[PDB]
């Protein structure tokens, strides 16, 4: 019974604990370098567990995340680069090893995890409740004036 | 006084926590420190 | 600008005195405002 | 003292040392070794220097390369199983070279 000036759908697949994780203004590796909402967040999270999709025999390494970014993640930002993260003052940058680490690890999935560690599946709705024309609604009557 | 909150030092409670959490905590600095303010001009109105 | 996204396009056109830049006040009316949400850091015209 | 060690202990029989009372600076660590696998999983690598902790375990022990792979949290092998586990809730990082 509300109306939306405009709707943002957000998805990825992320673990149990980030789950507890990801939420507006929180700490955690996902939550500094791969997501981070506003403060003064307006909107939904949706998280259900998904081991049927995600999840298969001899693994599945196809998923993603970030842990080494130059600083935090400014919120809704799309910081997809592959770019070695550098240690100590060596500006590398041409072999993998020592003190040049990617910046982003594989989100290796199998069906035989734990509950902390299964592949819940995440999306996020944002809602803009302000005074502007807005674009969806739901039940509606259209009495005259 | 810290009113009801962590810590009386608004400095500590900003580098101790995050910003979402320590919310609640400087929000209850505030309505203590105004409240307090609000009582100090109210007497010196009288005063006057 | 683009505030949390959210690209913002102003525009007021008249035929003002010409000479340039003038000193005469004029509000700025809006066109289009368009939700891009992308990076964005420099910036470059395309001429006729 | 724990990376310059002469008989790092096998992974049957894991040395574990307490390490209290000290300031705990990564650097002497970053520059000891060429790492091959620094994965964390409770704290930041790049977020070490900034946390004060009650108490550091260092277990040290010599394996073999896939072996490297082998321990992580939530992880099974034959030493996953009979040598060593990780614990699912591991709040620290582990350092191969
Ligand atoms: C987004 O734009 C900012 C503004 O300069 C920049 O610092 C940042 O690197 C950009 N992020 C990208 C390109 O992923
Ligand atoms: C051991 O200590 C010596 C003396 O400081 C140093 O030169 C050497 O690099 C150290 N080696 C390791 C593996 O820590
Ligand atoms: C741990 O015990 C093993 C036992 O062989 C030893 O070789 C190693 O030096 C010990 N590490 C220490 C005391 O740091």
């Amino acid at each position: 019974d509300l109306c939306f000036t405009n709707v943002y759908a957000d998805s990825f697949v992320i673990k149990g604990n980030e789950v507890s994780q990801i939420a507006p203004g929180q700490t955690g590796n996902i939550a500094d370098y791969n997501y981070k909402l506003p403060d003064d967040f307006t909107g939904c999270v949706i998280a259900w567990n998904s081991n049927k999709l995600d999840s298969k025999h001899s693994g599945n390494y196809d998923y993603w995340y970030r842990l080494f970014r130059k600083s935090k993640l400014k919120p809704f930002e799309r910081d997809i680069s592959t770019e070695i993260y550098q240690a100590g003052n060596k500006p590398c940058k041409g072999v993998k090893g020592p003190n040049c680490y990617f910046p982003l690890q594989s989100y290796g999935f199998r069906p035989t995890y734990g509950v902390g560690h299964q592949p819940y599946r995440v999306v996020v709705l944002s809602f803009e409740l302000l005074h502007a024309p807005a674009t969806v609604c739901g039940p509606k009557k259209s009495t005259n004036l | 006084s810290k009113f009801g909150a962590i810590s009386s030092v608004l400095n500590d409670i900003l580098s101790r926590l995050d910003p979402p959490e320590a919310e609640v905590q400087i929000d209850r600095l505030i309505t203590g420190r105004l409240q307090s303010l609000q009582t100090y001009v109210t007497q010196q109105l009288i005063r006057a | 600008k683009n505030i949390d996204g959210y690209f913002k396009i102003y525009s007021k056109h008249t035929p003002i005195i010409g000479r340039d830049f003038p000193q005469g006040f004029s509000a700025l009316e809006p066109l289009v405002d368009l939700p891009i949400g992308i990076n964005i850091t420099r910036f470059q015209t395309l001429l006729a | 003292e724990v990376f310059n060690a002469t008989r790092f202990a096998s992974v049957y029989a894991w040395n574990r040392t307490r390490i209290s009372n000290c300031v705990a600076d990564y650097s002497v660590l970053y520059n000891f070794a060429p790492f091959f696998a620094f994965k964390c999983y409770g704290v930041s690598p790049t977020k070490l220097n900034d946390l004060c902790f009650t108490n550091v375990y260092a277990d040290s022990f010599v394996i073999k390369g896939n072996e490297v792979s082998q321990i992580a949290p939530g992880q099974t092998g034959n030493i996953a199983d009979y040598n060593y586990k990780l614990p699912d809730d591991f709040t620290g990082c582990v350092i191969a070279w």
